[PDB]
This record gives structure tokens, C-alpha cells and sequence, in this order.
């Protein structure tokens, strides 16, 4: 049933339990910007900081 | 081997916590000869060395 | 330097490396703070000559098993006498086997000029005559051993349990403490405190057993236990079991 | 400043200069003892 | 497949010939001086380890 | 824009500070870049 | 490493079964009739059980 | 293909069961820092500035 609106969805869904893992990549881990950050001296050019 | 040169089992544990490497003292029986043409042969033998 | 607020404390920023009017907010210095680097977040005969001592340094170390801090100590003393140059006539392996003592010395872990010197091919005479002058040209002082500075190193040598070397530190204190061997050297008194402790143990060691390990003779050890052999129920630790009892000690 | 020694998990008071052991066992790994401060956690 | 025996005695054999060369070394400067040679100062240790 | 005899090395230019900076490492123990080494070795064989 | 409280998928309470369930094993029941004897219909809740490992067990061996 | 929120190899996930501790997880970061000695002039030392 859609949990929306609860009406029957037309096509029967295939459900059960599967085995899902979860994988050591987050978005946390992985989400990163730059704005006018910490050039280098000797090469005046952006670096991680 | 402590500071003050205790030896004491090291614990895989131990050498993990303490970034030690768990090796093993290797000792090796030699056995030395010495010929001074004076028709003597002196033969020392130095346990685990 | 903000123009605006002469002599201000600049504030440092990491976020782009640059540093900021305490007050006002301009920037100064556009990113010159370099935050990664800062926040943590043919050899000439002079260099040849040390890089062989501290070779020498290195290989004598692991032969009794020192930890890297005590050679790395000894490594910037050999500088130290290297560069100020008031032992050049002395061998540098005697220069090197002397700061390995001062180190040790220096790091609370005393090693006898005996232990070092049978690491090193340099005789213990040759090495304490380099002691001598290394803490003369450092103008540097180390402090006087004790009996106790050797308990852990001879006990577990000598395979003796956690009591035995409890009750050997606290006979060598307190012997020392009660002037009952005035003026000899400390590692007489520990290896007769040792012989004194181990005896009345399940644990035994012979006069010769102790004075291997800790370079001492035999003899040696007789003359310092048969001074404390008199007080020897004093010198014990109070809450010492004895599996030999304190009356029934070797005489000798 | 309470150290916790890692083999018999005694708590011990340590300064600053002096060694990092434990008085009574003679380990050498020790543990901070967990901050008197109190932190909330949401049961989310 | 080369597991970690053989891979290891692969370095023995190099890491015991130095040993063996360094001890050679050492000897040589003392007979060539014309006294005899310790046998414990002549093994450096540090080449195994 | 170019002589044959400029080629030679006459008078050996020495690149600014910007060029080559003063690394700081171990505290205030100023790091001279690799320049500035054999600018320091230029100079005293020059001398010399 | 512990029992969940909830049955993810639903909510219901399984937190307190692990100790029962265990104990319905004990007594030769299948695993399903455990189950049924617990109270858990939803095969939801059923994989709660089915499929935990209890690694608190193993946990507590390690003196603190 | 509930609302076109997992298609191209996306997930939905339930927010519920999420919030119950479905695939909840740790992270243990560990830094290490030593102090050394070495060097004369320069000794550092663990304390707060
Ligand atoms: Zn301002
Ligand atoms: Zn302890
Ligand atoms: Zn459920």
C-alpha cells in the first residue's frame, strides 16, 4: 500500500529479508570544499590546511 | 628489554599498545679454533651467542 | 601591522593562513600564515668520523639491548665532545663508549663502567678516563648512582622473583642508610644484598652466579655481606617471608 | 590526574615529572581515568 | 608460491652473510694488529635484527 | 636579444628569497632550501 | 553485539525474548516454535531473533 | 520504484528503523603522538601551553 496515500499500488512488490552490508565509505568521510583556503608559500598555490 | 634492561615476555598485545616488534632473541653456538703453529690447538666455544 | 591600530596583535587564522587585526577585522597579510607546515594538527672527515661513532654507538647499544632514547642521547653528547674538541687525541671509540655511560647515567638507568665496557673493545680504564673529561668539556654533572639503580637489571638477570628483588632493594637502601658499608661501591652492596635476599629465597645464587652478572667479585661480595650479615633481621623488609630463616643464613 | 595500569587496574596519582609506571605492578601502560565532566547524550 | 618461510630465508641468507663478512672484517683488523679478537664485540647484531 | 659571448658565465645571478625560502623546521631552525646550499658553496669557492 | 530493544522494521519490543528464546531452546524447541511461543508473528520480528548474535557474550570475557 | 529516490543504484532506506539502530555503527579513530628528546636545545614535553 503507498504509505502516502495508502492505496494499493497496482503491482504486487517483491518483498523479503535480504542480507545488505553496510560499507566503510560514509559521505562524511568524503564531503569536502574549498573557499580561499591556505595556498602554499613557496608556490602560492592552494594546500590543505 | 625495559630502560633498565629487564628483559620480560612481550605480550602481542603489549608490542601492538606500545608499537614494539615481537621478535625473538636468536642465539647461535660458535665454536673457535686457534692454530699458532706451536703444535697447540686451543678450541673456546662460546655458548649461545 | 593593522594601519589603522598600530602595535595590535595580530590574530593568526587557519582558515586561510593569514593573520587579522585583533579589533578590527582587516586582514594583513593576504594567506601568509602557511597553517599546514605549521600547526601540527666525498663526506668530510668531521662527518665521516661521526657517522662511524655513531655507527659504533648504535652497534654497542643493541648489544645490551638500550632503547633508542638513551642512543640518541648518547649521539648528541658525542656531538657536543666532537665539536668542542677537547678530547680529539682520545680514540672516538672511547669517546663514544664513555657517553654511552653518561648516558645512561643521565637517563636513570645506570649501566656499570663494566656492563659498557664489555660492549665496547675500549677498556673500562680507557673509558673512565673519557668520562672524566667528556663532563669536563660538557660542563655537565651526573647524579651519584645508587644500589637500587641496578636491583631490576641484576634481579632479572639473575632470574629472582619479584620478592627476592623487593627485599635485595630495601637490604642495599637500608644498609647504605645505616653505614654499614662505608665507602664501598654501590654495586658491591647491591650484588651482597642480592647474595643476602637470594639466600634466604627458594631461590638461590651462589657468590659467583651474582658476581657474573653483576660484574663484581666474588670476593668483593664477601667483604661487603659479611658487613651486613651481622644486622641482616634489621635489614630485611618486615613483611618478607623467608624460606631459609634470617638465623640460619650463610656465615662466611 | 589518575592513571589506571593496564594489567592490574590500579588507580594511581601521577604528576607531570615524574615516570608514567604503575607503583605497585611496574606496568608500563596506563590509562586516563574517564573525565569528571558530565556529558549529555540525546537517546537518539 | 613463496610464503613467508621462504620468503624469510631468502633474507637470512643475505642478512647471515653480512654477519658472517662483518665478523671477517672485524677479525682481520685485530690479527693484522696481532692480538686475538672477542668474538661477542665482533658480531653486529643490528644486521639481523 | 642574445650574444655569443653572454653564453658564458660570467657574473652567476643569485634567485630572490621568493625563489628559494628559509623552510622553517625543528622550531626556529631555519631549513635553507637546496639553492641556497650551493649558493653557499658558489660563494666560497669564489672567494677562495 | 546486544539483543536490539526494537524489531527494527515495526518497533516492537524484542529486547527482552533474547534471554527467553535462549531458554526455549533449551527446552528442544525448534527455532520457529520459539519464535511463535515469543509472541513474534512479522517474520520482521522473527529475523530479529533468528539472525542475532549475541557477541556480548564473548565480550564479558575480557576482564575489564 | 518507490519515488524515484533509488533509482541509478541509490537506496531508499526507512528512517524508522534507522532510528531504532538499523546499521548504526562506531568509528574509532586512534592518534598517536611521542615526545623525543632529541637534540640539546629542543625538548619537548606533554603539557597543556
Ligand atoms: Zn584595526
Ligand atoms: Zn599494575
Ligand atoms: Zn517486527
Amino acid at each position: 500500500y503507498n504509505g502516502f496515500t495508502g492505496r494499493k499500488i497496482t503491482s504486487q512488490i517483491f518483498i523479503g529479508p535480504t542480507y545488505y552490508q553496510r560499507l566503510k565509505h560514509m559521505v562524511d568521510d568524503k564531503i569536502h570544499s574549498r573557499a580561499r583556503g591556505p595556498i602554499q608559500i613557496l608556490n602560492r598555490q592552494p594546500m590543505e590546511g | 628489554w625495559e630502560r633498565d634492561g629487564a628483559p620480560s615476555p612481550m605480550m602481542p598485545n603489549e608490542a601492538r599498545l606500545r608499537n614494539l616488534t615481537y621478535s625473538a632473541p636468536l642465539y647461535v653456538d660458535i665454536t673457535k679454533t686457534v692454530i699458532k703453529e706451536g703444535e697447540e690447538q686451543l678450541q673456546t666455544q662460546h655458548q649461545k651467542t | 601591522t593593522c594601519p589603522n591600530h598600530p602595535d595590535a596583535i595580530l590574530v593568526e587564522d587557519y582558515r586561510a593562513g593569514d593573520m587579522i587585526c585583533p579589533e578590527c577585522g582587516l586582514v594583513v597579510g593576504d594567506r601568509v600564515i602557511d597553517v599546514g607546515s605549521e600547526w601540527r594538527t666525498t663526506m668530510s672527515s668531521s662527518d665521516r668520523a661521526m657517522m662511524n661513532a655513531f655507527k659504533e654507538i648504535t652497534t654497542m647499544a643493541d648489544r645490551i639491548n638500550l632503547p633508542r632514547n638513551i642512543v640518541d642521547r648518547t649521539n648528541n653528547l658525542f656531538k657536543q665532545v666532537y665539536e668542542q674538541k677537547s678530547l680529539k687525541g682520545r680514540a672516538n671509540d672511547a669517546i663514544a663508549s664513555a657517553c654511552l655511560y653518561i648516558a645512561c647515567r643521565q637517563e636513570g638507568v645506570p649501566r656499570t663502567f663494566k656492563e659498557i665496557c664489555a660492549v665496547s673493545r675500549i677498556s673500562k680504564k680507557e673509558i673512565g678516563r673519557c668520562f672524566k673529561l667528556i663532563l669536563k668539556a660538557l660542563e655537565t654533572s651526573v647524579d651519584l648512582i645508587t644500589t637500587g639503580d641496578f636491583m631490576s637489571r641484576f634481579c632479572s638477570n639473575l632470574c629472582l622473583p619479584k620478592q627476592v628483588q623487593m627485599a635485595a632493594t630495601h637490604i642495599a637502601r637500608k644498609a647504605v642508610e645505616l653505614d654499614l658499608v662505608p665507602g664501598r661501591s654501590p654495586i658491591s652492596v647491591a650484588a651482597a644484598a642480592i647474595y643476602m635476599a637470594s639466600q634466604a629465597s627458594a631461590e638461590k645464587r651462589t657468590q659467583k652466579e651474582i658476581g657474573d652478572i653483576a660484574g663484581v667479585a666474588d670476593v668483593t661480595i664477601r667483604q661487603s655481606y659479611r658487613l651486613i650479615y651481622p644486622r641482616a633481621p634489621d635489614l630485611f623488609p618486615t613483611d618478607f617471608k623467608f624460606d631459609t630463616p634470617v638465623d640460619k643464613l650463610p656465615q662466611l | 590526574m589518575i592513571y589506571i595500569c593496564g594489567e592490574c587496574h590500579t588507580e594511581n596519582e601521577i604528576k607531570s615529572r615524574d615516570p608514567i609506571r604503575c607503583r605497585e605492578c611496574g606496568y608500563r601502560i596506563m590509562y586516563k581515568k574517564r573525565t569528571k565532566r558530565l556529558v549529555v547524550f540525546d537517546a537518539r | 608460491l613463496d610464503l613467508a618461510g621462504p620468503l624469510l630465508a631468502f633474507l637470512f641468507r643475505g642478512m647471515f652473510k653480512n654477519l658472517l663478512k662483518e665478523v671477517r672484517i672485524y677479525a682481520q683488523k685485530f690479527i693484522d694488529r696481532g692480538k686475538d679478537f672477542n668474538l661477542e664485540l665482533a658480531i653486529k647484531t643490528r644486521i639481523i635484527s | 636579444y642574445a650574444r655569443p659571448e653572454w653564453m658564458i658565465v660570467t657574473v652567476l645571478p643569485v634567485p630572490p628569497l621568493s625563489v628559494r625560502p628559509a623552510v622553517v623546521m625543528q622550531g626556529s631552525a631555519r631549513n635553507q632550501d637546496d639553492l641556497t646550499h650551493k649558493l653557499a658553496d658558489i660563494v666560497k669557492i669564489n672567494n677562495q | 553485539m546486544i539483543i536490539p530493544v526494537r524489531c527494527f522494521t515495526c518497533g516492537k519490543i524484542v529486547g527482552n525474548k533474547w534471554e527467553a528464546y535462549l531458554g526455549l531452546l533449551q527446552a528442544e524447541y525448534t527455532e520457529g516454535d520459539a519464535l511463535d511461543a515469543l509472541g513474534l508473528k512479522r517474520y520482521c520480528c522473527r529475523r530479529m531473533l533468528l539472525a542475532h548474535v549475541d557477541l556480548i557474550e564473548k565480550l564479558l570475557n575480557y576482564a575489564p | 520504484s518507490y519515488t524515484g529516490y533509488n533509482q541509478e543504484d541509490s537506496v531508499i532506506m526507512n528512517r524508522s528503523a534507522v532510528d531504532r539502530g538499523f546499521f548504526r555503527s562506531v568509528f574509532y579513530r586512534s592518534y598517536k603522538e611521542q615526545e623525543s628528546k632529541k637534540g640539546f636545545d629542543q625538548e619537548e614535553v606533554f603539557e597543556k601551553p
